[PDB]
C-alpha cells in the first residue's frame, strides 16, 4: 500500500506527508532540539572547564527555523536525531572502520612450503593447532621466546586474535573449531560450494590486530604487526633458530608474496598507506558486507546494505574526515541509508525488472540501460514531486541525485547481471535529473558524473576498469561525497541478483563471517542504529589504565 | 541558435532565458540605489573599492587577444569582483539554477556562474554587477515568494511554502505583509538590516506561475512527457558512451 | 603520414605563416621543436644565488620558518657569481663546449642552469637536472670560500633544502617547472605537473603562447601516458593543432567575431555555424523547431568544439580581465553545445566533468585555490585528456591583476630564468616553423 | 682527458681483449653501449598473452585472489598471437623503420615488446613502455575479435589490473625491470629499482655478466642521481671498472688463487698483497708488530679492495653454492680489511652499514627476505653507492637452489624475454667493445 518511507516522513511532521505548506519560526530555535540542547549545555560547561569559549548557539546563524527532523534508520524501527548518526558521536560506526583498518588476510601456503622444503620439517593438521595456539598469544602483543619481555595487557587488547579458513573441509575439521571460520556453517549450502571451490586446499589466516593500537597507529600498521608476531609464532612454533635466513622466507611470505589488504596505500597528494578507506575497492567492500550470506533471498536488502556501509565508511569517514573534516557529511550519507527512502526506489525498480525482463535476463546492452535507468529516475524524482515531505527531507540536491541513481543504477545491474552497464545507468539517472529539476548536487557533484558517460566503457590507462576493481582512487572518484557508497552498491547488484556468493574478493567475503568481530556485518543498519542509541560497546578504550 | 529541445511551455521558458534577443519581461521598478542596498558591497554614495590599476595606467603584455576583446566598464577601472546569488523553490519559481546560469553566459560579458541545487552565484567585476543585477531583480527572473536573494544561508529550494506562499528563509531577508500583500526586502543579501526596506512588488499569482516556470513538475509539465527533450539528453549519453570507448 | 589531414599554420598575430601541412607535422613524436621544448623542460634549473647566500648567512635552512642558530655563515656568494658560476658549470659538463648553459642574471643573484642533454640520454628521468645542478653549486661554493668539512653541510641544506629527511626538496634555493617523480598522479603524468602560472610566467602572459605551451605540454603527456594511441592518437593531434596552435586561424577568427560585444553564447553559435560551413556536422534529423546535427567524423567535431571553447574562454574571462570564471566558461561552453546541436561536447563530456570540479574547487573551502595554482596532475583538473587546462593558461594570462596567488607570487624565479628560452617563450613561433620545415618529411 | 687512469679489459673467461682503455671510455656519459642498455632497459616490455588469456576465461582480474563471476570471456589469444601482436606493433611503432621491435615467444604465449626510442625523446620518463604497449595490445585484442563495449573494459583489467585504483599495475600480465616512477626512494633512483633476480634471470645466471650488468645499473644510477658529479666521479668510475667489469683481470685472478680453498681471509690477504705490489698502497707507519699503510689514492684503494670484495663473494658464496652468506661477506670483507690495514674500507664504510642491515634483514621477522628480492632502491640496500648490489647479484647467481624466492618463482617472464636481448645478457662483452671503439676520442 504506502510508499516504505511514509511511515518516517509522518513521525518527523505534523502534516501528511502530501501537504504543500507549513509553519515556519515559531519553534523555539535550538531549544526544539533534545540534543542541541544537550550540546548548548555541554559546551558552556566545557569552555569553562578549559578557559576557551568552545560551542556556542548564538556564533553565526540560528539553527532551527525549521524542523530539525528524527531519521529513521532504514530496515528499522529506530528513530534519532542526525547528530546522533555522526561517526564522532556513534561508537558503531568507528568500531566499523576499525574492524576493517585492523584486519588483514594472510596465505600459509608460502609458510607451510618454506617449512617442507627448506628446513625439512613437517606441516600437519596438530602442527597447524599449535601455531595457531602461539599465535592467538602473540597477536595481541605478548612474548614467546625471550626472557625478560615486556607485554600488552590482555584486556586491553581482548578484540585481537587470528583464525584460518580452507576450502577443505576434512583439513578444517582436524583444526581446533575456536580458530577456524567455518565456511558451511556461515555460508548457506550454493554459496559454501562457490567459496570452498574457490579456495581450494589453500589455508588462509584472518589477523585481527588490537583497535587500540589501530587507534593510536594507522591502517599501514595492520600488516606489519601482524607478520611480526607470525613470525615469532612459526619460530616458535617450528623449532628454527630465533633468527635464521629462513625466517626472512616468512617476512616476505607474511609482508609482500601472500598478504591480502583491505586497501592499497594511495598517491602523493592524499598520501596514505594501505588498510586507509581510499585504498578499498568497491568490490571489497561490498564483499566485507555480509548482507549477502543472510539475506540472499532479498537482492534488494543485500545491495541496499553494501550501500549503507559504504556511503558511512566513504562520506562519513573519509571524505567528511580523512579528506575533509569538521561538521562533515553526515547527512549526505544518511540520505543512503535512512526513511527507508532508498528501499522505496530500488524495490520499485526491481519490481519493474522482475515483471519486465525477469532479473538478469535483459539483454546486456544500451536499450536495457536507457529502458531500466530512466522509469526508475522518474519513479524517484515523481516522488519528491509528490510528498512535500519527501523533498524537504532529502533538501540538498545531491542527497536526491545519489538516492535516485543508486536505485537506478542497481535496478539496471539487476536487468543485465552485469555492473558496468549499472554503472551506465547511474550516469544517465544523473543526466535526466539534471534537466527535470534544472539542478543536480552541490557545485561539484557531477565531475565524475559529465565524465560518466564517457567512462564507463573507456579502456584507456586511466579511465577503463570493470566497477568492481574501481574505488576511491580512481581518478573521477577521489574527490566528491554521494558516490563511492552507491557505487559499492552497484558493484553489489548484480551478483546478488544472479546470487553469486562473493563480488570480487572470496577470501575477503570469508574474513568477515566472523562472530568474534566487534561490529556484526551481517546487519550494518540496525549497527547503526544501536550506535546511534549509545547502546554499541567498542573496542579500544582505556579506561582499565586511567583513573575512576 | 536554437538553445534547446522540447515543445512544452518549460522548454519555451528556458530558450526564452537564454535567448538575448527575448525581451525579458519587467515586473518592477528599482532603484539603483536600492540595488546597491540588496547587493551589500558598499554604501550608496561610496566610491568603487579597486583591485588593480585602471587598464589604461599598466603596461599590459603585447597581445592580440587583450587587443581583439574589449574589457567591460569594471575590468577598466580595475573594480573588485563581487556577486549576486539567488535560490528559486522547487514550487515553480520563473528562474531555476541552470536556467540561470545557461541565459547568465548567452546574456552577458565577462561572466562566472555558479550552479548548485539550492543556490546559483554570478561574479563579475562590481560596477557590471549592478547592471544586471537591476535586470536579474526587476524582471521575470525574479518573483518575490518563490526566490530570494541569499549570499548565504541558502536553505529552501525543497522546503514546503509558508503559510503566505513565501519560500523559507533562515534570515527572513524577504517579508510579505499580508495587510498590504506586497514584500519587501528588510535585509541585504548577506543578512544585515537594511536602514529602509526595499520594495519588491506583488507575488505572481499562481496561473503566472505556471506560465512562466521552467522546472518540470508532475503537477506542472513533467519531464517525461516533453519527450523530445527526453529523446536529446538519451541522445547526448549514447553519443559520450560511444565515444569514449571508440570514436 | 598515419592521416589524411592538413592545417593552415598562422602566427599569434593571425597571420597566415605555412598552408597545408600535414597534421603530423605537428605530432610531438614527430616536430623538432616539440622534442626540443620538452629536453629542455627536462634539463633547465634556476639557481637563487641570492636565497643561498640569505639562506646561508642567516641560518635559514630546511623549510618554513626554520633556523638554526649558530650555524650562520658570511660567504658572499653574489659577489663572486663568475667565479662560482664557472666552477659549478665545469662540473655539470661531460665535455668542453657541449651543449651546457650556465647564464647568470640579475647581476649574479640568478642563474639560468641548462645540463647537458648527454646526461639525459643515460638517465631513466629528469631528476638529474636538479640534482647534478645541485651538487655542482654545492661543491663550486665549499672551493669558492674554503668552507670547512665542519660546517659544508649548511650549504648543502641551503641549496636542496630538507632532501632527504623531505622527500621533496623542502626550503632548496632552486627551481625547476617539472616537479619530483614521486608527485605523479599516475605514470607517464610528468609533463602534466607543471603550475598553470609556470606556464603563463615563461610566456610574458601573451594569451596565445600560454595556451599554445600548455597544449604541447599536455597533449605531449597524452602520448606518454599512452592515450594518444591507436584509436584516440589522431583525435589528440587535432586537439593540439586547433586548440593549442591556432590551426585554420579558427581560434583567433573566433575571437575576432565575438571580442568587442561576444559572450560565450554568441561564441557557440558562431562555431556551430562555421562547422555546419565547412561540412563537419550535418542535420541529420528534424524534431519541432529543433535541428539534430550529426557528424561523420568526431574527431573533427571535437577540434572544432575545442577551438571554440578556447575562443569562448579569451571572450568571457579576457572581457572581465579576471581568470576566475574560466571554470564558468569550461562548463557552460559545453553543457550549452550539446544542447545547441545533439553532440557531444569536448572530450565527450570530460571538459564539462573537470569544470564542475575545477569550479567547485575554485569557490569553496574544500581544496583547490584560484586558477593558475591548478595543472594537469592536479587530481581536480587530470580527468579531461588535454582539452581543459590550456583554456587556464589562456585565461591566467588574461588577468590584469584579481589573483592572491598570482604568478607574481608563486613563479617569480621561474618567470626571471624560464622566459629567457626562447622556444619556452615563443612556442607557437618555433613549433610551427619547425612543421613547416619538416612538412615533406611527414 | 679529464683523468689520466688507463684500464686493461677482459672478458668473462679471463682473456685480455683491449689494452690501455682510458678510464673515462668506461663511463656512463660516454660509452655508447651503457646508453644502449640503459635506453634498452627503458623500452622493453614482457607481455604474457598467455596469462592475458587465462585471466579473460576465468575473470580472474585485478589482483591476487580476485574474480568477478558472470565477467569470462573466453577469446582465442595465444592462437591468434600473431595477428594480434602485428596489430599492436602498428599502434606501437611511430613510423615502418623504426626501432619498434615486437617478438612472439613460447609459440605465442609471449611476447618480447621495445617500444621505439622516438617515444622516448619526447618523454619526461620510462613509463610510455608498459602504458604505451598495454594500450596497443588491449586495443588489438578488442579488434581481433571485436569485443563489444561492454565487455571490453575486461580486456583492460586483465592486462594492466588495477590501475588506476591501485597504483601500481596490481594483477597486470606485463612486466618491465623497472618500476613504477612512484616507487623511488628519491629522484634519481629509477634504474635502482630493478631487482636482483631480474639482473640474475635476464644473465641466465652467469655469475660475471650478472655483476656487470647490475655494477652498470648502479653506477649509471649514481650519475643520475648527482653522486658521481665533481669530486667523487674517478673513485664511481674506477669502482664501474674494477668492481663490476674484471678491469685488469684482478677480480678473475682473484677467484683463480683461491676459488679452491680459499676464505674471504685468504682474499683479503691476497688483495692487500697485489695493492702494495702495483703501489697503492704503502706502509705509513709501524706500530707494535704491526703495519699502518697509507695511500696517496683513496680512490683506487677503494677500487681494489672492491674488486676484492666481488671476488671474496665469489669464493665464499660460490664454496657453498649458496647466497644468503653475501651478507655476512659484505660485512666481514670489510670489517677485516680495516683491521688488516688501518685504511678505510669500501664506500668509506658504507658496504659494511649496508651489510650489517642487509643481514639483519635477511635473517630476521622485520621485513627484507632472501638475497634476490634486494636491490638498490630497497631501503636496506640502497646506501652504498653502487658497491655492495652486483655483489648480491654475484651470490644469487651462484646459487644452486637453495632459494625459496629464487630467480624461477619471481622473474620468470622477466627471464624468458628479457634475456634474448643480447646486451642485457651479456653487457660485458658489449660495454668491453665500444669503450674500445671509442678510445680514441677521450
Ligand atoms: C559555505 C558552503 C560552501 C562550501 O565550501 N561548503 C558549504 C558549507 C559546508 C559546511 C557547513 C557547516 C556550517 O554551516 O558551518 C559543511 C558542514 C562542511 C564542514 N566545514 O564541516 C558542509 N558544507 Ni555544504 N553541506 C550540505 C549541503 C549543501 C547544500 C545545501 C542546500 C540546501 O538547500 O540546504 C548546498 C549546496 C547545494 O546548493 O547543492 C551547500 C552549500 C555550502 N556548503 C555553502 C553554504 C551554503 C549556505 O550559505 O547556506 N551545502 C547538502 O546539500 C546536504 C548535506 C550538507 C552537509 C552536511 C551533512 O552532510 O550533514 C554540508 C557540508
Ligand atoms: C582537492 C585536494 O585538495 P588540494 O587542492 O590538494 O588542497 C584534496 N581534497 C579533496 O579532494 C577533498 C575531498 C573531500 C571534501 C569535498 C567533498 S565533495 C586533498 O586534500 O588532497
Ligand atoms: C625494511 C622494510 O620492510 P620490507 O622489506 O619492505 O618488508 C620496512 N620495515 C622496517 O624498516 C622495519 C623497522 C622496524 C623494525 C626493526 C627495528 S630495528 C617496511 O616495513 O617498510
Ligand atoms: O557549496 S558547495 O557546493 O561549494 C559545497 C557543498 S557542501
Ligand atoms: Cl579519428
Ligand atoms: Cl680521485
Ligand atoms: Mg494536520
Ligand atoms: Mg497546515
Ligand atoms: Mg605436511
Ligand atoms: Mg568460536
Ligand atoms: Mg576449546
Ligand atoms: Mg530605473
Ligand atoms: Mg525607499
Ligand atoms: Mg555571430
Ligand atoms: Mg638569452
Ligand atoms: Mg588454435
Ligand atoms: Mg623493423
Ligand atoms: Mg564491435
Ligand atoms: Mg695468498
Ligand atoms: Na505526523
Ligand atoms: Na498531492
Ligand atoms: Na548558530
Ligand atoms: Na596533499
Ligand atoms: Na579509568
Ligand atoms: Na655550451
Ligand atoms: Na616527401
Amino acid at each position: 500500500a504506502d510508499k516504505l518511507f511514509i511511515n518516517a516522513l509522518k513521525k518527523k511532521f505534523e502534516e501528511s506527508p502530501e501537504e504543500k505548506k507549513t509553519t515556519f519560526y515559531t519553534l523555539g530555535g535550538w531549544k526544539q532540539s533534545e540534543r542541541k540542547t544537550e550540546f548548548v549545555n555541554a559546551g558552556k560547561e566545557v569552555a569553562a572547564k578549559r578557559g576557551i569559549p568552545q560551542y556556542n548557539p548564538d556564533i553565526g546563524t540560528p539553527l532551527g527555523q525549521r524542523v530539525l527532523m528524527p531519521y529513521q534508520v532504514s530496515t528499522t524501527d529506530t528513530y534519532v536525531e542526525g547528530d546522533d548518526l555522526h561517526f564522532v558521536n556513534n561508537a558503531a560506526m568507528q568500531q566499523m572502520w576499525d574492524d576493517i583498518r585492523r584486519t588483514v588476510i594472510v596465505g600459509l601456503n608460502h609458510a607451510h612450503a618454506v617449512i617442507e622444503k627448506r628446513l625439512g620439517k613437517e606441516v600437519t593438521p596438530e602442527t597447524i593447532t599449535h601455531y595457531l595456539e602461539t599465535v592467538n598469544h602473540a597477536m595481541p602483543g605478548a612474548a614467546v621466546v625471550q626472557e625478560h619481555m615486556v607485554e600488552t595487557h590482555p584486556a586491553l587488547v581482548a578484540d585481537s586474535y587470528v583464525k584460518v579458513f580452507t576450502g577443505n573441509d576434512e583439513i578444517a575439521d582436524e583444526i581446533d573449531p575456536a580458530f577456524v571460520i567455518d565456511i558451511n556453517k556461515q555460508f548457506p549450502e550454493d554459496q559454501a560450494e562457490t567459496l570452498k571451490a574457490e579456495v581450494g586446499d589453500g589455508i588462509w589466516q584472518v589477523v585481527r590486530i588490537p583497535t587500540i593500537v589501530s587507534r593510536t597507529c594507522d591502517g599501514a600498521t595492520t600488516s606489519r604487526w601482524s607478520a611480526m608476531q607470525i613470525g615469532m609464532s612459526m619460530i616458535s612454533a617450528y623449532k628454527q633458530a630465533a633468527g635464521e635466513a629462513a625466517t626472512g622466507d616468512f617476512a616476505y611470505a607474511a609482508k609482500h608474496a601472500e598478504v591480502i589488504h583491505m586497501g592499497t596505500y594511495l598517491p602523493v597528494r592524499r598520501a596514505r598507506g594501505e588498510n586507509e578507506p581510499g585504498g578499498v575497492p568497491f568490490g571489497y567492500l561490498a564483499d566485507i558486507c555480509q548482507s549477502s550470506r543472510v539475506n540472499y533471498e532479498d537482492p534488494v536488502r543485500v545491495s541496499l546494505d553494501v550501500v549503507a556501509t559504504g556511503a558511512m565508511l566513504y562520506d562519513q569517514i573519509w571524505l567528511g574526515s580523512y579528506m575533509s573534516g569538521g561538521v562533515g557529511f553526515t547527512q549526505y550519507a544518511t540520505a543512503a541509508y535512512t526513511d527507508n527512502i532508498l528501499d522505496d526506489f530500488t524495490y520499485f525498480g526491481k519490481e519493474y525488472v522482475e515483471d519486465k525482463y525477469g532479473l538478469c535476463e535483459a539483454p546486456n546492452n544500451m536499450d536495457t540501460v536507457l529502458d531500466v535507468a530512466t522509469e526508475v529516475t522518474f519513479y524517484g524524482l515523481e516522488q519528491y514531486e509528490e510528498y512535500p515531505a519527501l523533498l524537504e527531507d532529502q533538501f540538498g540536491g545531491s542527497q536526491r541525485a545519489a538516492v535516485v541513481a543508486a536505485a537506478a543504477g542497481c535496478s539496471t545491474a539487476f536487468a543485465t547481471g552485469n555492473a558496468q552497464t549499472g554503472l551506465s545507468g547511474w550516469y544517465l539517472s544523473m543526466y535526466l535529473h539534471k534537466e527535470q529539476h534544472s539542478r543536480l548536487g552541490f557545485y561539484g557533484y557531477d565531475l565524475q558524473d559529465q565524465c560518466g558517460a564517457s567512462n564507463v566503457f573507456s579502456i584507456r590507462g586511466d579511465e577503463g576498469l570493470p566497477l568492481e576493481l574501481r574505488g576511491p582512487n580512481y581518478p573521477n572518484y577521489a574527490m566528491n561525497v554521494g558516490h563511492q557508497g552507491e557505487y559499492a552498491g552497484i558493484s553489489q547488484a548484480p551478483h546478488a541478483a544472479r546470487g553469486d556468493a562473493f563480488v570480487f574478493n572470496p577470501l575477503v567475503k570469508i574474513a568477515f563471517a566472523d562472530d568474534n568481530l566487534v561490529f556484526d556485518f551481517t546487519n550494518v543498519r540496525g549497527e547503526f542504529a544501536k550506535g546511534a542509541l549509545r547502546e554499541f560497546e567498542p573496542a579500544g578504550e582505556r579506561a582499565l589504565i586511567t583513573p575512576a | 541558435a536554437q538553445y534547446y529541445p522540447g515543445t512544452t511551455k518549460v522548454a519555451q521558458n528556458r530558450r526564452n532565458f537564454c535567448n538575448p534577443e527575448y525581451e525579458l519581461e519587467k515586473l518592477r521598478e528599482i532603484s539603483d540605489e536600492d540595488v546597491v542596498k540588496i547587493l551589500g558591497h558598499r554604501a550608496p554614495g561610496e566610491e568603487y573599492p579597486s583591485v588593480h590599476p585602471p587598464l589604461e595606467e599598466m603596461d599590459e603584455p603585447e597581445d592580440a587577444i587583450r587587443e581583439m576583446v574589449e574589457p567591460i566598464d569594471g575590468a577598466k577601472a580595475g573594480d573588485r569582483v563581487r556577486y549576486i546569488q539567488f535560490t528559486d523553490s522547487m514550487y515553480f519559481a520563473p528562474a531555476q539554477p541552470y536556467v540561470r546560469s545557461r541565459a547568465y553566459l548567452c546574456r552577458y560579458r565577462g561572466a562566472d556562474a555558479g550552479t548548485l541545487s539550492g543556490r546559483q552565484i554570478i561574479e563579475t567585476r562590481e560596477r557590471d554587477l549592478e547592471k544586471i543585477s537591476k535586470e536579474l531583480l526587476e524582471t521575470e527572473f525574479f518573483d518575490p515568494a518563490r526566490s530570494g536573494v541569499r549570499g548565504k544561508s541558502v536553505h529552501g529550494h525543497s522546503l514546503r511554502l509558508d503559510e503566505d506562499g513565501m519560500m523559507f528563509d533562515m534570515l527572513r531577508r524577504q517579508i510579505y505583509n499580508k495587510d498590504t500583500g506586497r514584500v519587501e526586502m528588510v535585509k541585504n543579501q548577506i543578512g544585515d538590516e537594511l536602514d529602509e526596506p526595499v520594495d519588491l512588488g506583488e507575488p505572481l499569482d499562481e496561473e503566472t506561475l505556471m506560465e512562466k516556470t521552467t522546472i518540470y513538475r508532475v503537477d506542472g509539465e513533467a519531464y517525461r512527457d516533453d519527450v523530445e527533450a527526453v529523446e536529446i539528453m538519451q541522445r547526448i549519453h549514447v553519443l559520450r558512451s560511444q565515444g569514449g570507448f571508440n570514436l | 603520414a598515419k592521416f589524411e589531414d592538413k592545417v593552415d599554420l598562422y602566427d599569434d598575430r593571425g597571420n597566415l605563416v605555412e598552408e597545408q601541412v600535414p597534421l603530423e607535422a605537428l605530432s610531438p613524436l614527430r616536430n623538432p621543436a616539440i622534442k626540443s621544448i620538452v629536453q629542455g623542460i627536462k634539463r633547465t634549473v634556476a639557481v637563487n644565488l641570492e636565497g643561498i647566500e640569505n639562506a646561508l648567512k642567516t641560518a635559514k635552512v630546511g623549510g618554513p620558518a626554520c633556523k638554526i642558530m649558530g650555524r650562520e655563515l658570511d660567504l658572499d656568494i653574489v659577489g663572486n657569481a663568475e667565479s662560482i658560476a664557472a666552477a659549478a658549470k665545469e662540473m655539470i659538463q661531460v665535455t668542453e663546449d657541449d651543449d651546457t648553459n650556465v647564464e647568470l642574471l640579475g647581476g649574479g643573484k640568478r642563474a639560468l642552469v641548462q645540463v647537458p642533454s648527454a646526461r639525459f640520454d643515460v638517465a631513466a628521468e629528469y631528476s638529474a637536472a636538479p640534482l647534478v645542478t645541485a651538487t655542482a653549486f654545492v661543491q663550486a661554493i665549499i672551493n669558492e670560500f674554503d668552507v670547512s668539512m665542519y660546517d659544508a653541510n649548511m650549504v648543502k641544506a641551503a641549496v636542496l633544502g630538507r632532501y632527504p629527511q623531505s622527500v621533496e626538496y623542502m626550503g632548496a634555493n632552486i627551481a625547476t617547472m617539472l616537479d619530483i617523480p614521486q608527485k605523479l598522479e599516475g605514470p607517464g603524468y610528468a609533463l602534466r605537473n607543471i603550475m598553470v602560472n609556470h606556464v603563463v610566467a615563461a610566456t610574458l602572459k601573451n594569451t596565445l603562447q600560454a595556451a599554445a605551451l600548455s597544449t604541447i605540454l599536455e597533449q605531449t603527456a597524452m602520448f606518454e601516458m599512452g592515450d594518444a594511441v591507436g584509436a584516440f592518437e589522431r583525435m589528440h593531434l587535432l586537439g593540439l593543432a586547433y586548440q593549442g596552435m591556432n590551426a585554420d586561424n579558427l581560434v583567433f577568427d573566433l575571437v575576432k567575431a565575438n571580442g568587442k560585444e561576444g559572450t560565450v553564447g554568441s561564441v557557440i553559435a558562431d562555431l556551430v555555424e562555421r562547422a555546419l560551413e565547412d561540412g563537419v556536422i550535418k542535420v541529420e534529423k528534424e524534431l519541432t523547431d529543433y535541428k539534430v546535427y550529426g557528424t561523420d567524423d568526431l574527431a573533427m567535431w571535437n577540434a572544432y568544439a575545442a577551438a571554440g571553447l578556447m575562443a569562448a574562454t579569451m571572450v568571457n574571462q579576457g572581457a572581465a580581465r579576471a581568470a576566475q570564471g574560466v571554470s564558468s566558461t569550461l562548463l557552460y561552453y559545453n553543457d550549452l553545445i550539446e544542447f545547441e546541436t545533439g553532440l557531444p561536447s569536448v572530450d565527450f563530456g570530460k571538459v564539462e566533468g573537470t569544470a564542475v570540479g575545477f569550479s567547485f574547487f575554485s569557490h569553496s573551502i574544500y581544496g583547490g585555490g584560484g586558477p593558475g595554482i591548478f595543472n594537469g596532475n592536479h587530481i581536480v583538473t587530470r580527468h579531461s585528456k588535454g582539452f581543459a587546462i590550456p583554456c587556464v593558461a589562456a585565461a591566467m594570462a588574461l588577468d590584469a591583476g584579481t589573483q592572491m596567488f598570482s604568478p607574481e607570487a608563486t613563479s617569480g624565479l621561474i618567470k626571471e630564468v624560464f622566459s629567457q628560452v626562447d622556444e619556452f617563450r615563443e612556442p607557437l613561433k618555433y613549433v610551427v616553423e619547425a612543421a613547416a620545415e619538416i612538412k615533406n618529411e611527414i
